[PDB]
């Protein structure tokens, strides 16, 4: 028993109790308290239904079943003791806590006669994740990851608060500045305007309204949610723009309060280093530690268990089919038929009635003829008894059992069945007025029957079935997340969206089906903000209390998000890894059985090819690629316009007499130089070819043969990937086919949502402003119908992949659940359980698709390193070391003479000074912090005796590392010099702020910039930041492609967008135009994060009016805008996020050993801390030191490099004698081969005789020794 | 006074980087260059308020020179910067202010 | 309002008593729904006949055209089709106008 004590077993075979179902009933037990959390409907002030009541007396009965066995645990256990180690263990606690938190507040509860103690009931989901192990190791594989991301979510934050600190710096108290009408409170804004600052006198944006006068006193632009006038809300406005939702709305804001030339800076910085590049650490960290995880399981067992069960399954298959060929095998007619079958012919005429079925499933759109509605139901009855007919024939021909054996054969039998199950149904009288819907929604399976004919990732798709165990069970736990996160939202928000507006806050959480729904809505990224911005408004306002609600937000976008990358990504790189090893094993397979059956002249090219003269030509490319982009699109006859005309006609003469010349040596790259060069000759329909001017730069790529061999690799990239591609948009035509049969005809409403439907719809009605019912204007009604519908096939596609980028995907669920009927206006609320059909598209595609995308990107980009196969007699770690080992250099240290300077150096050098000078920044954090809008007098004056204070400080640590390390040694650190630009940057902002008062924001950040300084010290984080900054400065072909598409594109945009007219209330305004290059970069970049790219997009198309600076006839001031925008907007959308997986993923793949490092054994962070180590024992290098110093080399070192935690009078006396050395005078040992024998006996130790065998490996696999061997050889 | 003052002092450690070997010191003459090229530009702001708070406004001859000398001492002095730092390592073995 | 409660209660309330049901979810729709309750206190007053057939005259009042101070006589005018046989009568318990 082991007991080590107890009372006796009076009562305590409590622990006979305990047996099969009291583990089983106690979990039926905890799902009917989930039950009863979900049923619960908050109700504002107070106020109850009556089921509420009876859930409330249900609650007591739940709290005691909990709180009996809390007790029968600490009698079944033991005495006290028992107690303290039960709590080491997690389950009991988190169990213990729940039920004594539960009778904790059941007894203020009935005491009082709270609603705040009533939120920890909804902690009762996760007392059932204790009750199953097959979760709890879901759970530690989530934490377990944690580790390795902390140097990353450490770097995040430390660029939260440099940026929330700049930002208030420069944008605060800025933002208290709106319109208003002369005279009264009202806001001014126009009709689908939000209230956005002005600026009397100065850059920003001055009322153009007919009756308005712009004063201060606003609280602010979303409510006062939104600015940087504290560090708090700078800091929540700054998260928000990480996050890239609503982070244009920001900049776009600051530009009309503080001026449109400056601020592009902050936000567009801010987007691409805070978003992209930690996106980029954070997904490459966390794939090394995938690979890793894998390398610890496929060594120690896990590849036999799936290499023979698919073995054993595929010799199980030929095992019954040389049965089922056997026991089968009555007419030789019927055999000849089979036989047919088998034959290929068949396999081009299955394609043939297929082919009808796509046809006729596309046919369905809205308000259609009447013939094309009667020959569907011709093709229907037809193609039903074709399918009848080769199910017969199959089943009836090649045998009855093993039809039933096949993964497709399987769904034939259900197509026939229930395509005549419809049949029996509607012509027997009985349509059932949704069952005539609902069964015809099941001959959208015959578009299924194409899944067969891939054969391509029949190898994949496989391996994905086995690992539906493993698919399931993080799903699992990701769905008890959103859960537990709804009830807490119904918690604190349900029944407080009580505002008095007439405006509607549909993302709410009222119900639990809704707040379900709105948890989703966060986890997706969508509007996100917008659901927060009611939740701070139905606690107080941007007050003390009601902003902590803001805390709950963040970590369901943070904690949530963090689930998703380890259920789609390493679903990604797990399953996508054993699919391609099994690849490479069926390719191991495929060719060893196909082996067995088997057994004048001269001087214009040297002028061309003279690299003077390229030189000459690739600054001609510089300069009339920037007289296309500084084209003006309103007027074509400013002086700018003609003047650019000019320069048109002078490059386009030399690329000429490149041409000309280039024919004059020579007799498929070079048919693109002479189009160019006619096009404009041309140019000097016109139209059409200007557009086809601007690739003039792309030409450029030739010219480098970097840019001519990364075309190449993105041409590559397309190669092994169509298939994905296919796969893809064979089911976007699934789910498309499935809105159309949802919700067609039905995204029709009024103007007024009163008069349902056309007929109706005519008139006039009265609009209410900001819901007053005594203020009202008339406007003309009309049937609107929607921008993105459902509503012929191709249509429905467009919407499903607007949904895919998750912009406006809100919008259209609730689109879809207010549908009413086929020709009707809604009815709010009449469907919600039309959300299943969105969330699992985006499942679907957007999670679980898209991410088999880019963890196939990754595997075959490991293989272009990997099909290089390397097998020396060294292997990984011995390249990355021992080639570490040849190629070192030592350090500096600068230990002075003169022992009045050593006084100095010994000071500056030492711990306790590091100390003093990181906990002084730490002081000039918050003093920098403190600074608000408002503050007081006293509080204005001390700031500038601080921010004096510190700078004389800094000035004298300044001067004590000048005197000490004698200034040819100051500037040899790299951050001394950058200390030293901190130092004088913030010298002259002392000058130039007392000067001010004694008769520049720009200075004020040399104030902010020394917190960088802290970076010097963090080794984890520097080492992380200067791996991908290597990375990015040693690839920018890569992100080249993306800065020329970008170019391509703004030149385009000018030139069809260009003269739409600078209206506010849509989406072309005097803040996202393409007017100008960099106006139309910058919509572009707006596009690449996905802000509204979609309104973007709807806002020019054709419709559009031009402005009155162009020119038109008159009568026609409504003709500008272009239908191309689909297209146009569709490319780029698609281009550009595959140049960025092209990007993310080629950075990943160059830092692979960084990444995949496994720290415990060795890397090169021992071979640092050796030669830092070894700078006490050179002040320069000098190559040897005394053999004095060498004993007292190695009691410094770690001992996986080293020595022991022991003496080192036995092993580290007689092994530094008896390894070998390189024996020169008495004291001198070179750095170059101390360092090598010390890591060879480390790793890669070997008996005597073949020490000149590891200098025989040292010269063929290896880089060239460059002759420093000849030392480290002997 | 600043801005031509610190391009006098930046000029009098690159002039005296040229020789004896140092060329540690040219750190900070790359300095006082992006430093005379931002004081140039609180200079060009300065001067517009004066023209915007006093009749037009045109700029010919010396704001298009200046905005052409901020834009040169401006990046002319960080290009120096990161043409006299030593390079990002690029390689796991290598280190800053590396010896030689 | 636009809301989620049920309204079943409250149309059986309404079909007990003789009353009837408005709802009212925007502002707009006060106007019409606040004023049509006399649609239904009239109905005995159309099966009254000629009976119901009084003048009255108003309290003094602003004219809707500016004419001054006046009174007004109204008369109800009540919906008779198909008399002759009482054919209908679905709609024949409203009052003209
Ligand atoms: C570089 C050039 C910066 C120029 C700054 C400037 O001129 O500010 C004046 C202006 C001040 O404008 P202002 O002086 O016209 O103020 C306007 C006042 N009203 C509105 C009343 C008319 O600053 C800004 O408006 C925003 C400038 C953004 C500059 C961003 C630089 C910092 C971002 C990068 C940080 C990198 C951190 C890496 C970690
Ligand atoms: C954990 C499991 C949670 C289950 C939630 C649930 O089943 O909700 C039931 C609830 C029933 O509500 P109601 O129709 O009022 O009936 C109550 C009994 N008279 O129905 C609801 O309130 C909405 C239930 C939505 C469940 C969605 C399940 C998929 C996610
Ligand atoms: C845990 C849940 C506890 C709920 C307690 C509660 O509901 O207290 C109400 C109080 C609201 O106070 P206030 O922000 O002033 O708004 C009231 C209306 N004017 O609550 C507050 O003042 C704000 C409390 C914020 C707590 C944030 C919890 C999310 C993490
Ligand atoms: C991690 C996120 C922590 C966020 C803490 C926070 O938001 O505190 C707000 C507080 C605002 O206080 P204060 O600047 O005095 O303004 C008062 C009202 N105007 O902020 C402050 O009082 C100043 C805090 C400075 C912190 C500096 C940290 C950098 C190291
Ligand atoms: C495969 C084909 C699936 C088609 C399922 C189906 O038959 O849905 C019909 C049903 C009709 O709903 P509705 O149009 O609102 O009509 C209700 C009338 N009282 O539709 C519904 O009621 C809601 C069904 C949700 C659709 C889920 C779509 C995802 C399918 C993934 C496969
Ligand atoms: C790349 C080129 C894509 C071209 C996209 C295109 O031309 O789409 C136009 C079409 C418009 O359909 P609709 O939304 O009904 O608008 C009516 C007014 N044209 O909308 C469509 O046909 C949408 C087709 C694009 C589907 C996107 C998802 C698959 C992408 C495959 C590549
Ligand atoms: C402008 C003046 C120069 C600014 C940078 C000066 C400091 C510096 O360049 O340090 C480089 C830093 C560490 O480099 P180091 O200690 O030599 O170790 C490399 C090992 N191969 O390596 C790194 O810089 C890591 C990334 C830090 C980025 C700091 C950005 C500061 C500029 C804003
Ligand atoms: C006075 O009462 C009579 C009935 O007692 C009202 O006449 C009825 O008016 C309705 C209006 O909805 C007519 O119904 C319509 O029938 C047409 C077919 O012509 C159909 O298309 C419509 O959808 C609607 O069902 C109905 O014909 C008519 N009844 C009779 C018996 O004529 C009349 O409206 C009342 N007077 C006034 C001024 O309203
Ligand atoms: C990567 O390209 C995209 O940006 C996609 C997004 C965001 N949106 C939609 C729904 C996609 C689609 O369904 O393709 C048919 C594409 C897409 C994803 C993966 C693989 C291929 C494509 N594709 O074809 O464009
Ligand atoms: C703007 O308002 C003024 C004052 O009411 C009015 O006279 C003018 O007509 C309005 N604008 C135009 C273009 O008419
Ligand atoms: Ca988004
Ligand atoms: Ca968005």
């Amino acid at each position: 028993f082991c007991l080590t004590l107890q009372n006796p077993l009076r009562k305590a075979c409590i622990s006979i109790v305990e047996w099969k179902p009291f583990e089983t009933i106690i979990l039926l037990t905890i799902f009917a308290n989930c039950v009863a959390l979900a049923v619960y409907l908050p109700m504002p002030e107070d106020d109850n239904n009556s089921l509420n009541l009876g859930l409330e007396k249900l609650e007591y009965f739940f709290l005691t079943v909990f709180s009996i066995e809390a007790a029968m645990k600490i009698i079944a256990y033991g005495f006290l003791f028992h107690q303290d180690a039960y709590l080491r263990s997690g389950w009991n606690v988190l169990d213990f806590i729940i039920v004594f938190l539960g009778v904790f507040t059941a007894i203020l509860e009935q005491v009082n006669v709270v609603k705040a103690l009533r939120a920890f009931r909804v902690l009762r989901p996760l007392r059932l994740v204790s009750g199953v192990p097959s979760l709890q190791v879901v759970l530690n594989s989530i934490f377990k990851a944690m580790l390795p991301l902390f140097h990353i979510a450490l770097l995040v934050l430390f660029m939260v608060i440099i940026y929330a600190i700049i930002g208030l710096e420069l944008f605060k108290g800025k933002m208290h500045k709106t319109c208003y009408y002369i005279g009264t409170d009202i806001v001014a804004t126009v009709e689908n305007e939000k209230p956005s600052p002005c600026a009397r006198t100065g850059s920003g944006r001055p009322c153009t309204i007919n009756g308005s006068e712009c004063r201060g006193g606003w609280p602010g632009p979303n409510h006062g949610i939104t600015h940087f006038d504290n560090f708090g809300f700078s800091m929540l406005t700054v998260y928000q723009c990480i996050t890239m939702e609503g982070w244009t709305d920001v900049l776009y804001w600051v530009n009309d309060a503080i001026g449109n030339e400056w601020p592009w800076i902050y936000f567009v910085t801010l987007i691409l280093l805070g978003s992209f590049f930690i996106l980029n650490l954070v997904l490459g960290v966390l794939s090394g530690e995938f690979t890793k995880e894998r390398e610890k399981a496929k060594s120690r067992g896990t590849f036999q268990k799936l290499r023979e069960k698919q073995q054993l399954e595929e010799d199980l298959r030929g095992y019954m089919s040389w049965i089922t060929q056997g026991e089968v095998m009555n007419r030789v007619f019927r055999w000849k038929c089979h036989d047919l079958v088998k034959s290929r012919v068949f396999y081009w005429l299955v394609i043939l009635i297929v082919a009808l079925n796509t046809l006729s499933i596309a046919s369905e759109h809205h308000n259609q003829p009447l013939w094309l509605t009667h020959l569907q139901d011709i093709a229907n009855r037809v193609l039903l008894s074709l399918f009848t007919i080769e199910m017969l024939l199959k089943m009836y021909g090649l045998g009855l059992r093993q039809y039933f054996m096949s993964i497709f054969n399987r769904f034939d039998c259900f197509v026939v069945c229930s395509g005549i199950l419809e049949l029996l149904l509607v012509e027997s009288g009985a349509m059932t007025p949704l069952g005539i819907s609902v069964l015809r929604c099941i001959r959208l399976l015959r578009l299924f029957k194409i899944t067969k004919y891939w054969t391509s990732l029949s190898n994949l798709v496989a391996s994905l079935l086995n690992s539906i165990r493993s698919i399931a069970s993080l799903l699992l736990l990701l769905f008890l997340f959103i859960i537990i996160f709804a009830l807490l939202g119904m918690q604190l928000f349900g029944g407080r969206y009580d505002f008095e507006d007439t405006e509607v806050r549909r993302s709410n959480f009222d119900n639990f089906p809704q707040a379900l729904i709105s948890v989703f809505q966060v986890l997706t990224g969508e509007d996100w903000n917008s659901v927060m911005y009611n939740g701070i408004m139905a606690y107080g306002g941007p007050s003390y209390p009601g902003v902590l609600v803001c805390i709950y937000f963040i970590i369901l976008f943070v904690c949530g998000n963090y689930i998703l990358l380890n259920v789609f990504l390493a679903i990604a790189v797990d399953n996508l890894a054993e699919a391609e090893s099994l690849t490479s094993a069926q390719k191991a397979k495929a060719e060893e059985r196909k082996r067995r059956k088997m057994s004048v002249r001269v001087l214009c090219h040297r002028i061309v090819n003279a690299t003077w003269f390229t030189n000459f030509i690739l600054l001609f490319i510089l300069l009339s690629s920037a007289a296309l982009a500084a084209e003006d699109p309103i007027r074509a006859e400013s002086v700018r316009n003609q003047i650019l005309g000019y320069f048109d006609i002078a490059f386009t003469s030399v690329f000429t007499v490149e041409i000309v010349l280039k024919m004059t040596t020579y007799g498929y790259f070079n048919i693109l130089d002479l189009l160019v060069v006619a096009v404009s000759l041309i140019s000097m329909v016109v139209k059409i070819l200007r557009v086809l001017r601007v690739l003039r730069p792309l030409r450029a790529i030739n010219r480098a043969k970097g840019l001519k061999h990364v075309v190449q690799c993105v041409f590559v990239a397309i190669r092994t990937i169509g298939n994905i591609v296919l796969v893809t948009t064979l089911l976007q035509f699934m789910f498309a086919c499935i809105g159309v049969q949802l919700f067609k005809g039905k995204f029709f409403s009024c103007n007024d949502l009163s008069k349902m439907t056309e007929e109706e719809c005519r008139g006039y009605y009265y609009v209410y402003k900001d819901g007053d019912p005594t203020q009202m204007e008339l406007r003309p009604r009309q049937w609107i119908h929607n921008d993105f519908h459902f509503d012929n096939v191709l249509s429905a596609m467009m919407s499903l992949f607007t949904v895919s980028t998750f912009e406006g995907w809100p919008q259209l669920l609730y689109r879809a659940i207010d549908s009413n009927e086929e020709d009707m206006g809604p009815v709010y609320n009449n469907r919600v359980e039309m959300a299943i059909f969105f969330i699992i598209y985006i499942i679907l595609i957007a999670f679980f698709m898209m991410n088999i995308f880019v963890g196939f990107v990754i595997v075959t980009f490991q293989e272009q390193g990997e099909t290089e196969y390397k097998n020396c007699e060294l292997d990984k770690n011995q390249r990355q070391c021992v080639q570490y080992a040849l190629k070192a250099r030592p350090l500096r240290c600068y230990i002075p003479k003169n022992p009045y300077q050593y006084q100095v150096w010994y000071v500056v050098t030492s711990s306790y000074f590091e100390y003093l000078m990181f906990a002084l920044i730490m002081l000039n954090t918050i003093c920098l912090g403190m600074q608000h809008y408002h503050q007081s007098e006293e509080m204005n004056h001390i700031s500038d005796i601080l921010n004096v204070a510190f700078t004389i400080i800094f000035t004298l640590e300044m001067i004590l590392k000048l005197l000490a390390f004698k200034a040819r040694g100051y500037f040899g650190d790299p951050w001394n010099v950058f200390d030293f630009l901190i130092v004088i940057g913030s010298i002259i902002d002392v000058i130039l702020s007392e000067i001010d008062t004694f008769l520049s924001a720009f200075f004020r950040l040399f104030r902010v910039m020394r917190l960088i300084k802290l970076l010097s010290r963090a080794e984890g984080v520097r080492t992380l930041l200067w791996t991908f900054i290597k990375s990015f400065q040693a690839l920018p072909y890569v992100a080249l492609l993306i800065v020329m598409l970008f170019f391509i594109y703004a030149v385009i945009g000018m030139q069809m967008f260009g003269k739409i007219a600078l209206v506010d209330g849509t989406q072309i305004n005097r803040n996202n135009n393409f007017q100008t290059f960099p106006q139309a970069v910058l919509l572009l970049f707006r596009c690449a994060t996905g802000e509204a790219w979609q309104e973007i997009l709807l806002a020019c198309s054709y419709g559009k009016l031009c402005d009155p600076e162009s020119d038109y006839a008159p009568g026609e001031e409504y003709t500008c805008g272009t239908n191309f925008a689909y297209y146009y907007f569709i490319s780029f959308y698609m281009l550009c996020a595959f140049l960025i997986i092209n990007l993310f993923v080629a950075v990943i793949m160059d830092n692979f050993d960084y990444l995949t490092r496994d720290w415990s054994i060795l890397g090169p962070h021992h071979l640092d801390e050796f030669k830092a180590i070894w700078a006490e024992y050179d002040p320069e290098a000098k190559g040897r030191i005394k053999h004095l110093d060498v004993v007292t080399l190695l009691r410094r070192i770690q001992p996986p490099l080293g020595f022991g935690k022991f003496c080192p009078h036995r092993v580290a006396c007689k092994r530094l004698v008896g390894m070998n050395m390189p024996l020169n005078s008495d004291g001198t040992v070179t750095f170059n081969a101390t360092l090598f024998a010390l890591v060879r006996t480390a790793l890669k130790i070997k008996t005597e005789g073949n020490f000149e065998q590891a200098n025989e490996e040292l010269r063929a696999i290896i880089k060239k020794i460059w002759k420093r061997t000849s030392m480290k050889l002997l | 006074v600043f801005s031509l003052g610190f391009l006098i002092m930046g000029t009098i450690c690159a002039l005296m980087a040229f020789r004896k070997k140092r060329d540690y010191l040219l750190r900070p003459a790359s300095m006082f260059y992006v430093f005379a090229g931002l004081c140039l530009f609180v200079s060009l702001e300065v001067m517009r308020q004066s023209v915007k708070r006093m009749i037009e406004y045109y700029y010919s001859w010396s704001f298009a020179c200046a905005c052409a000398a901020f834009v040169l001492l401006f990046l002319g002095g960080i290009s120096l910067l990161l043409f006299s730092l030593p390079r990002m390592p690029q390689n796991p073995w290598e280190s800053c202010m590396d010896a030689e | 309002g636009q809301h989620n409660y049920d309204r079943g209660p409250i149309q059986w309330m309404a079909c007990e008593n003789k009353g009837y049901y408005y709802e009212i979810p925007s502002i707009g729709a006060i106007r019409i729904n606040t004023q049509e309750y006399l649609d239904v206190l009239g109905r005995p007053m159309v099966l009254a006949g000629d009976k119901a057939k009084q003048v009255q005259w108003t309290n003094v009042y602003l004219d809707a055209l500016e004419l001054g101070l006046v009174i007004t006589g109204t008369l109800p005018v009540f919906n008779i089709t198909g008399q002759f046989e009482n054919k209908t009568n679905l709609k024949n318990q409203l009052i003209l106008g």
